[PDB]
């Protein structure tokens, strides 16, 4: 168990830890977040009462060292820093723990949805996306662009989420044209599998981040990437059978954690319809096209 | 973009351009076997591809030897098309490839586009106008030479004969769009009209009657008299 302290909260602001959020009052005293579950990757994640617009947060894991929060007031925001004194900084966290001023991270035993939704996605993977290699920690907010996204401005800033393209010279071989737009599984499996991705658990675990940078930040990019991962499985013919069991879990658990009132920005009506019940993998996805018809079957 | 009404005369300029129509890439007979199943016969087709500023037209024959053993046919079609189109561009110097190719159905941007891969800078476009060039196998020597094929095979033609030493392209391309929409809507009187008069004749080389000037008015007078005419008949106006 893990503790990410604050140094004060001097702004009113919705905290979010993983899928729990807190609201929190202009300097009202709140000095952390305790009992993080250890073996996960984890985001913290902020929304001023003030702004609506851009939330913002940030991707650890507590194995890579100690973090905590601090407020800027010139740039404005809650800022993640590390700090390399181990024991100046156990000794800040056994004070304000005393003192009783922290959350608890507050996991059900039963539940295994974080679990279920990092099962593959790993910090150092995610500091690829987001490079910023002078921190353990990644920022992503609402309004960042990927790099796909740039290609058709500012590069420090970017999501370098792998490329996709149906439509490119690296998904077609020349003489398959009609072949590989219409049966996808050697772009999947020989380029991105085997050539980018190198096995599923990489690929898996960057559809995961994709989704939760979505639902977390409304990062529209973000949910271009995951849809687009999606679709290129589900439009290849051929998909090894463990791939295939595992997306259904991955995208259940998914499709159950997305905020019911959001449904409408963050599923590609296309995609989802296609992916469900016209592509080769309409029959493998059992427990994803259960809960989405009881739970929107308006989109469909 | 998609070309419609607006930006017809985008046609006439000299940015190179080829409209592709596919529609009678496949072509069938139905009817029923033995058994009283209904059974389909493939018959030769063509792509039409028309630079609307020159008249060049690349007509390609397709065989029916190329659905041999294949499923889906119609779908393939499509395929077919934009693998030969994107041959012929290949086919042809750098200074005569296309800057865009309109093609008449939506159907075929997917497939054109992924085979022009190679061309990034061909802007592939749909079109909104309802242009008439499935009626193309209703010239009788484009029907005559797809008809007769034994294999694969590109005719070249120039669609205007020699119109263009008279008006200019937006009035050849208005001239042969209005007797392709004539023919149509009724081929019979189409044609009809064309070869009354046993006294103009088609040259070797062209497709349409020698027509002069002022019987090309009483000509594209007697299709438009025609188009209207079935309208009423269709729509009971």
């Amino acid at each position: 168990m893990n503790t990410v302290p604050f140094t004060s909260a001097p702004i009113e602001v919705t905290i979010g830890i993983d899928q729990y959020s807190f609201n929190v009052k202009e300097n009202q005293p709140f000095h952390g977040i305790k009992d993080i579950p250890i073996g996960h990757v984890h985001v913290i994640h902020f929304q001023h009462a003030d702004n609506s617009s851009m939330r913002y947060g940030y991707w650890f894991d507590c194995r890579m060292g100690n973090f905590y929060i601090q407020y800027d007031p010139k740039d404005g925001l809650y800022k993640m820093m590390e700090e390399r004194d181990g024991a100046k900084f156990e000794n800040i966290v056994h004070n304000f723990k005393e003192r009783q001023m922290m959350v608890s991270y507050p996991k059900i035993d039963e539940d295994d949805t974080w679990y279920n939704l990092t099962e593959f996605v790993q910090m150092d993977k995610i500091r690829k996306i987001v490079r910023k290699d002078e921190n353990q920690f990644s920022y992503v907010d609402s309004s960042m662009t990927t790099v796909q996204e740039n290609e058709l401005s500012d590069p420090a800033h970017s999501l370098n989420y792998t490329v996709i393209n149906f439509k490119s010279r690296e998904a077609i071989r020349p003489g398959h044209e009609m072949e590989d737009f219409l049966d996808k599984s050697y772009y999947l499996n020989t380029v991105m599998l085997q050539g980018i991705f190198k096995n599923s658990s990489n690929y898996f675990g960057e559809l995961q981040f994709a989704f939760l940078n979505a639902m977390f930040f409304g990062n529209y990019g973000s949910s271009l990437q995951w849809h687009a991962m999606i679709e290129l499985i589900c439009s290849s013919a051929t998909v090894p059978k463990h791939m295939l069991d595992k997306l259904d879990e991955i995208l259940y658990y998914q499709i159950k954690t997305l905020p019911e009132q959001y449904s409408d920005i963050l599923l590609n009506e296309r995609v989802w319809n296609i992916c469900l019940y016209s592509s080769f993998q309409k029959n493998s996805l059992h427990n994803t096209e259960k809960i989405m018809e009881n739970k929107y079957p308006e989109l469909l | 973009g998609a070309m419609n009404s607006s930006n017809y005369a985008e046609l006439f300029n000299n940015d190179i351009k080829l409209f592709v129509d596919d529609t009678n890439v496949y072509r069938v007979t139905v009817h029923k076997t033995f058994e009283g199943n209904v059974a389909t016969k493939a018959i030769n087709g063509c792509i039409f591809t028309l630079n609307p500023k020159t008249g060049h037209l690349f007509l390609k024959i397709i065989h029916t030897s190329v659905w041999a053993g294949q499923k889906r046919l119609s779908q393939l079609a499509k395929w077919k098309t934009a693998e030969e189109v994107s041959a012929l561009v290949r086919s042809l110097p750098k200074e005569e490839q296309p800057k865009q190719i309109i093609v008449t159905r939506k159907a075929m941007l997917d497939p054109l586009e992924v085979h022009m891969l190679d061309f990034p800078n061909i802007a592939i476009r749909p079109t909104e106008l309802r242009l008439p060039f499935s009626a193309a196998m209703s010239i009788d020597k484009l029907s005559d030479v797809v008809m007769k094929a034994t294999e694969p095979q590109m005719v070249l033609f120039n669609i205007y004969d020699d119109w263009l030493d008279r008006i200019s392209s937006y009035t050849a391309f208005s001239r042969l769009t209005l007797l392709l929409r004539a023919l149509k809507t009724n081929e019979e009187s189409a044609k009809m009209i064309l070869l009354s008069d046993p006294t103009i004749t088609i040259k070797s080389y062209h497709l349409w009657p020698s027509f002069t000037d002022e019987q090309w008015i009483t000509i594209e007078s007697q299709m438009r008299d025609l188009i209207l005419t079935e309208y009423g008949r269709k729509y009971n106006v």
